């Protein structure tokens, strides 16, 4: 049960690493879009208080 | 409305979105952990089967 | 004054329309991000009231 | 958290993000409107002398 719990908490993330490539413009583009979205949302939450 | 349009205008879009060394080291450690953990669960399986 | 007002109103959008090029993946990506954000905001608005 | 990644991961994002023909007409009409307004304003400013 402990080993399965750790695997459940890692497996959702290591999917990006297993296929990691030093040259991958699609991965870079989607990471950019997600981080920009997260920045805008975090700034709005932090200053508005919502 | 504008932030992404400006980010596409900076630099040369080749060095932007380049991973730091720490993310590469974390990637390697996470993949090692993942594979060893699956191996541990395979061995527990085999032991219970006998 | 009427013509100056009309130019001021239209300029914000013609500034972007004058730069349209069919072969522009950045324009497509910007539209994608904007539309996804609008969807998420409208959904939260209609479900939570935020 | 995921809708953006699910949409981007689809192939042929070009077809996925084709604009409606109505939009292709509207933007061109606005470009013509902009140029005509600037030309008219230049003429009015010059005639005033």
């Amino acid at each position: 049960n402990k080993l399965q719990s750790q695997l459940l908490s890692i497996e959702k993330e290591v999917e990006e690493y297993k296929n990691f490539r030093p040259d991958d413009p699609a991965r870079k583009t989607k990471a950019l879009l997600q981080m920009v979205q997260q920045f805008a949302v975090d700034f709005e939450k932090r200053i508005e208080g919502s | 409305s504008e932030l992404l349009a400006n980010l596409y205008s900076c630099g040369d879009q080749n060095t932007l979105m380049e991973e730091s060394a720490e993310q590469a080291q974390r990637r390697d450690e996470m993949l090692r952990m993942y594979h060893a953990l699956k191996e541990a669960l395979s061995i527990i399986g085999n032991i219970n089967t006998t």
